[PDB]
Order: C-alpha cells, then structure tokens, then sequence
C-alpha cells in the first residue's frame, strides 16, 4: 500500500550484542 | 520519456551472475534518474513519516551484489516496503549499479521505497573516495554534477510509526525539536558543523559521558545517557543508524535502545563483516536477516 504518513520489542532469535566486544570501525 | 522498467529489467539482468558484472546505462537514462528522484525527494518531507512494515538497510557503498542479496532475502519491492540509512556511494566497485537501481526503485515506487542520506552523498566526500572516478571512467564529470544536484535533496531523517527514529549518523547536540529537521530547505550541502552535520557524520561510543569530540575530526560522540534522555523527550523505543562497520552487520547499544545497521559484508578486508538488514512488522516486532559474506 503506502509507507508514509505501538511498542519496539525483537524476536526470540535477536540476541543483545552490546557487551559481547564485537569489533567496530569508523573507516578503513 | 524515461523507460524506468526497461531500466530496471537491464539492471537486474545481471542477478545470478558472479560479483563484478557490470550495467552501462546510457547518460540520458541516469540524468533522467536523478532528475525525477530529485523532484520525487522534494516533493516528499525532509523528516520522513514512516509507518511499517518495512525493511531497513544500512552502507551498500557500491557493492552491486550484495544489494541484490539483500534484495533476494527481503523480496524486490514491491513485495516490501524499504527505507535505505544512505552512504550507497564510494569504496565499492559498481557504485553506479547501485544508486541507479536505488533511484529506479524509489521512481517506480515513491510511496514504498526510501532513501536517507550519508555523508558519502556528499560532493565533498565522493569526490575523493571513489564515486567520483567512478563516473569520470564510464561517464564524464558533468554526470557527476548532475548526481550531487540530487543527492543535495536527500532526506536527512525518518520516524516510523512515530516511535523508531532514523538517520545516517545520530544524535545532534543542537536537535530539540523535530521541527528543526523540518525547516532545513533543499537543496543544501553537508556543512562541516551544525544539526545537519552530526545527523550524518556522529557516533555512538561506550566510553564518552555526554558529547566528546569524534576522531573522525568532524561531529561528535553521544553516550547511552543521551539515547535514553533523548527518547524520553520525544516518546521514542529505538535509535537506528549505521555510519559505522560492525562484525554482525547490526550491534546495539544502550540496551537495545539504539542499533546500528551495515549492510556491506566483508568491508575492511582486514576486518571481515557481515550484512544485516532490519525487518519491522505491523506491531513494531523486529527482527534481522543476517547477509553471510559471499
Ligand atoms: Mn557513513
Ligand atoms: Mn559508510
């Protein structure tokens, strides 16, 4: 239909990544 | 005049094929692209009012294939509704696929299909990594003009559902209101500091209390305090934005209260990344589909 002009929560296989020490990066 | 299936079919000819095929348009087909994109962006707010559901998307930076991936695991429009966080541009091989497929996409549906702009759809940055070469090689500089006369009318920042908001970058020390998205006029340049700036250019980082000066040496860093205050304000669940490589392709932040989005996988090469890309349904119940490397 159309896009453009309720509560957030994830699914049981979406995992909090936060504090696991993933790696990131700015640039390269 | 603008043979936008034609276009579109000669774009995707090239799905199934191995990494690296190229689709050479003609000139007057990718100006009129960007001429009836630019008309479609201006017509549309700065400030996007999204409702779901719909598939969100992270940095492409002209890697052609795995945007059709990313296409093939969340259906080609108009099986679903996209909303795209920019930097499509630069770094990559075939950034002319992919802004020309993008721009396609959001003539043929300008009602299901969006896209925000990065600090990579910026004259002063594509210049130099990459996008720029790019139409020299297959097309001439007056190409190039013609593409940054239609980034400069990008949206800068999208809510969905009036609880998920949606930029580039991040936070901005000078955003109080939505409404000063709103009054930003297009079209415009990406200035080296102000509102506009940090929406495109700030980071996330665990280790700042506050505002800290970002290493990029443009914009700033934002802390998980200001996420928090800065959704109470606005009666807003989640920050989404990418601007930054991540291994997962997705990596959350203030206790899912801000997520970062990269679709890109295998950016760095010294560092190898996956692709994510964000489904919302109806009910705001999100989810990710993972882009293995290829
Ligand atoms: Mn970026
Ligand atoms: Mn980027």
């Amino acid at each position: 239909s159309l896009t453009i002009k309720k509560k957030v929560e994830w699914t049981s296989d979406t995992v909090d990544n936060e504090h696991m020490g993933r790696r990131s990066s700015k640039c390269c | 005049s603008l043979n936008l299936d034609s276009i579109i079919g000669r774009l995707l000819e090239v799905q199934g094929s191995r990494p690296g095929k190229n689709v050479q348009l003609t000139e007057n087909e990718i100006r009129g692209l960007c001429l009836k994109s630019r008309e479609i962006f201006l017509s549309q707010p700065i400030l996007l009012e999204l409702e779901a559901p719909l598939k969100i998307c992270g940095d492409i930076h002209g890697q052609y294939y795995d945007l059709l991936r990313l296409f093939e695991y969340g259906g080609f429009p108009p099986e679903s509704n996209y909303l795209f966080l920019g930097d499509y541009v630069d770094r990559g091989k075939q950034s002319l696929e992919t802004i020309c497929l993008l721009l396609a996409y959001k003539i043929k549906y300008p009602e299901n299909f969006f896209l925000l702009r990065g600090n990579h759809e910026c004259a002063s940055i594509n210049r130099i990594y990459g996008f720029y070469d790019e139409c020299k090689r297959r097309y001439n500089i007056k190409l190039w003009k013609t593409f940054t006369d239609c980034f400069n009318c990008l949206p800068i920042a999208a809510i969905v559902d009036e609880k998920i908001f949606c930029c580039h970058g991040g936070l901005s020390p000078d955003l109080q209101s939505m409404e000063q998205i709103r009054r930003i006029m297009r079209p415009t340049d990406v200035p080296d500091q102000g509102l506009l700036c940090d929406l495109l250019w700030s980071d996330p980082d665990k280790d700042v209390q506050g505002w800290g000066e970002n290493d990029r040496g443009v914009s700033f860093t934002f802390g998980a305090e200001v996420v928090a205050k800065f959704l109470h304000k606005h009666d807003l669940d989640l920050i989404c934005r990418a601007h930054q490589v991540v291994e997962d392709g997705y990596e959350f932040f203030a206790k899912r209260q801000l997520v970062t989005l990269f679709s890109a996988p295998n950016y760095c090469g010294e560092f190898d990344n996956a692709g994510a890309m964000m489904s919302v349904d109806e009910t705001l119940m999100c989810s990710f589909q993972i882009l293995k490397p290829a």
